[PDB]
């Protein structure tokens, strides 16, 4: 390998004096090139939180249940039933027409009220957690980009300094510092079904806090708002229905799409987006090979073929058949004048290892590449 | 159907989908049960007042009525 | 009784010569006064059809399956699925990053695509049934209003004329035409499931037609725009998740919110609103009465005193002691002038039977009314 | 998991949950299944290429990888 990760990331950055000042973002990753230092390739790995609290939980699906009706003549003033002060229920008062046909000694509108109980079904809640900003920990990954490894660094807001050992390449100092409103950011899962959802979807805490549907916080008896799904029906002499407003599950997922779908492993909560500023410190990074003899010229094999990287950077990968390991000779001309070296090494001192990944920029036009005496034709766009 | 009295001196008739269009004697009274969505019972119930009828009157907008009993009720579930 | 039923309605009209025009609707009803004749009530009771035709029906939920992903290389072309080309799957065709890392020789965009195959899930389905002018019927109804015996009349746009036979009143002869687009009115149901829904809905037809849901009819294989429930994941190099977009009856009974509730009585689909023409033929109605005495004025006693019928006319019962069958005695004055009669009887000729309810109306202001020598006083507004 | 040639040339390794994080032997080859959505065989399955990473190469963007076996897929209901 050698840091191949970052050489196929959409979004990469060329970084290229001791001390450098990076911004980091999630899917991304940045090279860092530097005059005999080996280059480093530094990516924000995650931002998650373990056990974030937990807000509100919305019913998806009313389970309505002991629906009565109490009515009135005309003049006899308000049909009541218990259910109107109690928790767990959802009441509406109306009129009907009433009269000697139906015991009432007036012909007119007489009060009526119908009540129910209302409570969730199963598997049918929507669930939230919010982030906490002294809580996060954000990861951050350091690789030698040298084609022949990988240190992770944990970082909270009280702990923003650390230094990772790159093995033989020396120390690297990182100082990362982090960047929205966390206590205004929520996750949103659904209670699993026989259905295939997304995991959860991150929202803003004040668009998730209006979702027309009935809440309550985990271990309360009743759900506040249960009306949001409930429809009562034209009322009678003494009769009125009340009917559901059904599964809430597509209204949800509807005002979802295009919302991005965040990810949960295990205990840990992801932020699906973000960015980190660091310094990273160079002074202790050293080049491995200052010992190793120029490789033969003669015994290199096109293992891949010079290629675009996606990134105005030039790929290629060798096969070496001598003495091992040794320093790779790399060149490369413009069509028309042999004597000068265009080629600028993004892999600075590229080494053949007992048991060859080269990458390079070069100016736009007709070129050759050499590896040794290996050569290839290469037009850079 | 099944008749039982409450403490509050109310009664309660517990109809299903076979008691739809019968009639039935509660007391010394009689009630007459004509609603068509009931089914087996359950907690998806309804229930409301079995309007009594004055002699000499015609039901209007009921579908259940009482004739010389007073303070009845009907429940039923819509399961099944 | 004796026709109170029209008594009740909020929706009463009085029209009051031989024949009579009248425009009859769902849910209201005239009364017919003619002098010499007995009072009508007419209504129409019903506007409905036997087993009308299905539409299309509609998935609420779908159940997807056996989801497969195939992806190319860059420059190998696109990468196919045999699913895209057959029935009852939804498809999307997406661009993945692909290199090295991937088995790809080159750095770049790749061909993907993912095929699920689509059913809808069971007692999930809405299904409507189209209305034909043809084959509808409509229910007229009239009953003596008398205060002391309801005929049925079934129409059809084939058979428009029909004679009732009003026991002792005589014959009434009816001629009834029918008038909205019948074969552009869906009568609308959902499968039931456990929650508590109304039993149908009325909707336009091209309301109908344009519900983004999958579609099919009944007994086809599968189902058409099946695209409309399903939502495709991010793409990764070789894998490119498939979602389901939830349960839409929430969707679907949302937008059903304030739409009319229909109702289904066996195969008997009724029209939520409708009104129908008739001319009603009164030469063969005669009073019945023409043999009887006068009540005697001192026997009567009040079963219900005089009460607003509210439809601006006064409504009472009366309980006889003396000789029966007779004509009650009725009349009531404007207070300073008892020897003017100023009752109108909507009830002409009222009879107290072996085994009584007399309605008026009156002019503004202070009125006393006399049922024999039983007096009320009576401000009429 | 379990192993099974098509008529094709091709090779589908059936997995479930407990399969999460293991390496198994597919002919001279070997395939290591990453997927963590796994769970027991049904109709909700998903089913990909578990591509073959060339010697000398770190595998990118993929939950399923194999050295020294070509033409293998992966297959996983999500049930349970």
């Amino acid at each position: 390998g050698g840091g191949s990760r970052c050489t196929h990331l959409e979004n990469r950055d060329f970084v290229t004096t001791t001390r450098v000042t990076l911004v980091l973002e999630l899917g991304g990753c940045v090279t860092i090139t530097a005059e005999g230092k080996p280059s480093m390739d530094v990516w924000l790995d995650a931002i998650y939180q373990e056990n974030p609290a937990k807000t509100r939980e919305y019913c998806l699906h009313a389970k309505l249940s002991d629906t009565k009706v109490a009515a009135r003549c005309p003049t006899m003033g308000p049909a009541t039933l218990a259910e109107e002060h109690q928790g767990g229920t959802v009441c509406k008062r109306d009129q009907s027409d009433r009269g000697w046909g139906n015991h009432c000694g007036l012909f007119g509108k007489g009060s009526i009220v119908a009540c129910v109980k209302a409570a969730c079904e199963a598997k049918k809640k929507a669930t939230g957690h919010v982030y906490d900003a002294n809580k996060i920990v954000y990861t951050v990954k350091v690789e030698p980009h040298t084609g022949d490894g990988r240190k992770t660094a944990s970082f909270t807001i009280s702990s923003e300094k650390t230094i990772l050992t790159m093995g033989e390449y020396g120390d690297v100092s990182l100082l990362c510092r982090v960047a929205v409103d966390l206590a205004q950011t929520v996750i949103l899962e659904l209670d699993k079904t026989v259905e295939h959802l997304p995991t959860a979807w991150q929202v803003h805490r004040d668009w998730f806090n209006d979702l027309a549907l009935p809440w309550k916080h985990e271990g309360a008896q009743n759900w506040n708002n249960a009306e949001r799904l409930v429809e009562f029906g034209a009322p009678h002499a003494v009769k009125m229905d009340v009917y559901n407003l059904g599964d809430q599950t597509g209204v949800l997922l509807k005002a979802l799409a295009g919302v991005p779908v965040a990810h949960i492993e295990g205990t840990k909560y992801h932020l699906k987006s973000g960015h980190v500023t660091c310094e990273v410190g160079l002074e202790k990074l050293k080049m491995k090979g200052l010992t190793y003899t120029m490789c033969d010229k003669t015994k290199f094999t096109w293992k891949r073929a010079p290629t675009d990287s996606g990134h105005d950077t030039v790929v290629m990968e060798v096969t070496f058949s001598g003495t091992k390991p040794c320093r790779i000779p790399v060149r490369a001309v413009a069509h028309g004048s042999p004597d000068v070296n265009v080629a600028m090494l993004i892999t600075p001192n590229p080494t053949i290892e007992n048991n060859g990944f080269i990458e390079m920029q070069l100016p736009p036009g007709d070129n050759i590449i050499y590896v040794g005496e290996l050569s290839h034709q290469w037009f850079q766009k | 159907a099944t008749v039982r009295k409450e403490r509050d001196g109310s009664t309660v008739i517990r109809a299903e989908g076979k008691d739809a269009a019968t009639q039935v004697r509660v007391e010394n009274g009689t009630c007459v049960i004509l609603a068509t969505d009931m089914g087996s019972w359950c907690d998806d119930s309804l229930s409301y007042e079995c309007v009594t009828i004055d002699q000499g009157e015609e039901p209007v907008d009921v579908d259940c009525f009482c004739r010389n009993v007073d303070g009845v009720y009907l429940e039923y579930g819509r399961c099944g």
